[PDB]
Protein backbone atom coordinates (compact mmCIF):
# COMPACT_ATOMS: atom_id res chain seq x y z
CA UNK A 1 0.00 0.00 0.00
CA UNK A 2 3.09 2.68 -0.81
CA UNK A 3 1.65 4.28 -3.69
CA UNK A 4 -1.32 1.93 -4.17
CA UNK A 5 -3.26 4.43 -1.78
CA UNK A 6 -1.92 7.74 -2.40
CA UNK A 7 -4.19 10.08 -4.84
CA UNK A 8 -7.35 8.03 -4.35
CA UNK A 9 -10.47 9.88 -4.75
CA UNK A 10 -12.23 6.60 -3.73
CA UNK A 11 -13.72 6.73 -0.26
CA UNK A 12 -15.20 3.95 0.47
CA UNK A 13 -12.46 0.70 -0.20
CA UNK A 14 -9.97 3.70 1.49
CA UNK A 15 -12.82 3.93 5.03
CA UNK A 16 -13.10 -0.18 4.60
CA UNK A 17 -9.57 -0.27 4.66
CA UNK A 18 -9.05 1.46 7.62
CA UNK A 19 -11.46 -0.45 9.02
CA UNK A 20 -9.33 -3.40 8.31
CA UNK A 21 -6.13 -1.69 9.98
CA UNK A 22 -7.77 -1.65 13.18
CA UNK A 23 -6.65 -4.30 15.36
CA UNK A 24 -9.02 -5.71 16.93
CA UNK A 25 -11.74 -8.71 17.14
CA UNK A 26 -13.99 -9.57 14.84
CA UNK A 27 -16.84 -8.72 16.98
CA UNK A 28 -15.48 -4.78 16.38
CA UNK A 29 -15.89 -5.06 12.75
CA UNK A 30 -19.47 -6.46 13.33
CA UNK A 31 -20.16 -3.75 15.63
CA UNK A 32 -19.02 -1.44 12.84
CA UNK A 33 -21.76 -3.34 10.58
CA UNK A 34 -24.48 -2.72 12.10
CA UNK A 35 -23.56 0.93 12.09
CA UNK A 36 -25.24 2.03 9.00
CA UNK A 37 -23.96 5.87 9.37
CA UNK A 38 -20.41 6.58 7.81
CA UNK A 39 -19.67 9.76 9.77
CA UNK A 40 -19.91 7.88 13.15
CA UNK A 41 -17.78 4.83 11.59
CA UNK A 42 -14.76 7.65 11.08
CA UNK A 43 -15.57 9.69 14.11
CA UNK A 44 -15.16 6.41 16.60
CA UNK A 45 -11.93 4.92 14.49
CA UNK A 46 -10.77 8.48 14.77
CA UNK A 47 -11.07 8.31 18.59
CA UNK A 48 -9.14 4.76 18.06
CA UNK A 49 -6.47 6.36 15.84
CA UNK A 50 -5.90 9.26 19.07
CA UNK A 51 -5.88 6.47 21.86
CA UNK A 52 -3.23 4.68 19.74
CA UNK A 53 -1.40 8.03 19.39
CA UNK A 54 -1.62 7.96 23.48
CA UNK A 55 -0.62 4.36 23.34
CA UNK A 56 2.62 5.94 20.89
CA UNK A 57 3.39 8.72 23.32
CA UNK A 58 3.05 6.58 26.59
CA UNK A 59 5.38 3.81 24.56
CA UNK A 60 7.61 6.89 24.10
CA UNK A 61 6.94 7.87 27.99
CA UNK A 62 7.85 4.29 29.23
CA UNK A 63 10.89 4.11 27.39
CA UNK A 64 12.32 7.06 28.47
CA UNK A 65 11.94 6.85 31.85
CA UNK A 66 13.40 3.41 31.67
CA UNK A 67 16.40 4.39 30.38
CA UNK A 68 16.93 7.08 32.51
CA UNK A 69 16.31 5.37 35.77
CA UNK A 70 18.68 2.79 34.41
CA UNK A 71 21.87 4.76 33.73
CA UNK A 72 21.50 7.28 36.79
CA UNK A 73 21.10 3.72 38.75
CA UNK B 1 -46.79 11.32 -6.76
CA UNK B 2 -48.82 8.33 -6.44
CA UNK B 3 -47.24 5.03 -5.23
CA UNK B 4 -48.82 1.46 -4.66
CA UNK B 5 -48.07 0.53 -1.38
CA UNK B 6 -50.50 3.41 0.10
CA UNK B 7 -47.97 6.40 0.82
CA UNK B 8 -48.95 9.38 -1.46
CA UNK B 9 -46.12 11.93 -1.58
CA UNK B 10 -46.99 15.96 -1.82
CA UNK B 11 -44.76 19.05 -2.15
CA UNK B 12 -46.39 22.08 -0.65
CA UNK B 13 -45.56 25.77 -0.37
CA UNK B 14 -47.45 27.40 2.24
CA UNK B 15 -48.28 30.88 0.81
CA UNK B 16 -49.60 33.09 3.95
CA UNK B 17 -51.07 32.95 7.34
CA UNK B 18 -55.02 33.19 7.89
CA UNK B 19 -58.11 32.71 10.00
CA UNK B 20 -60.49 29.57 10.30
CA UNK B 21 -64.15 30.60 10.77
CA UNK B 22 -65.75 27.25 11.39
CA UNK B 23 -65.28 23.68 10.28
CA UNK B 24 -67.74 21.43 8.50
CA UNK B 25 -68.29 17.30 10.15
CA UNK B 26 -67.25 15.42 7.83
CA UNK B 27 -65.65 13.20 6.46
CA UNK B 28 -63.98 14.83 4.48
CA UNK B 29 -63.66 18.22 5.98
CA UNK B 30 -64.28 21.56 4.89
CA UNK B 31 -62.78 25.10 6.58
CA UNK B 32 -63.66 28.72 5.03
CA UNK B 33 -62.23 32.15 6.39
CA UNK B 34 -62.97 35.80 6.27
CA UNK B 35 -60.19 37.65 5.16
CA UNK B 36 -56.40 36.90 4.03
CA UNK B 37 -53.94 38.22 6.76
CA UNK B 38 -50.98 40.53 5.13
CA UNK B 39 -48.45 42.44 6.68
CA UNK B 40 -46.17 44.82 5.45
CA UNK B 41 -43.29 45.97 6.38
CA UNK B 42 -42.77 49.30 8.03
CA UNK B 43 -39.58 51.37 9.86
CA UNK B 44 -37.21 48.86 8.03
CA UNK B 45 -33.97 49.95 10.06
CA UNK B 46 -34.31 47.96 13.61
CA UNK B 47 -35.75 45.43 11.24
CA UNK B 48 -32.83 45.09 9.02
CA UNK B 49 -30.62 45.21 12.39
CA UNK B 50 -32.61 42.39 13.20
CA UNK B 51 -32.34 40.13 9.88
CA UNK B 52 -28.45 41.16 10.21
CA UNK B 53 -28.65 39.12 14.09
CA UNK B 54 -30.86 36.44 12.60
CA UNK B 55 -28.24 36.22 10.08
CA UNK B 56 -24.88 35.94 12.27
CA UNK B 57 -27.21 33.55 14.75
CA UNK B 58 -27.50 31.54 11.64
CA UNK B 59 -23.95 31.34 10.08
CA UNK B 60 -22.84 31.05 13.71
CA UNK B 61 -25.32 27.88 14.44
CA UNK B 62 -24.75 25.86 10.89
CA UNK B 63 -21.77 24.76 11.46
CA UNK B 64 -22.11 22.38 14.55
CA UNK B 65 -23.73 19.15 13.67
CA UNK B 66 -21.35 17.52 12.28
CA UNK B 67 -23.46 14.00 13.26
CA UNK B 68 -26.61 15.04 13.55
CA UNK B 69 -27.51 15.47 10.30
CA UNK B 70 -27.09 18.87 9.17
CA UNK B 71 -26.45 20.30 5.89
CA UNK B 72 -23.84 23.09 5.43
CA UNK B 73 -25.18 24.65 2.66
Amino acid sequence: QLEAVKGTSDPAMLADTIAYHATWTVAEKQEILELTDLEARLKKVLGLLSRDLERFELDKRVAQRVKEQMDTN
Amino acid sequence: MRLPDGTLQVMVEARARAQVTDYIPGPYLRARGEVFSEIFPIDEAVVRVLVEELKEAFEKYVANHKSLRLDRY
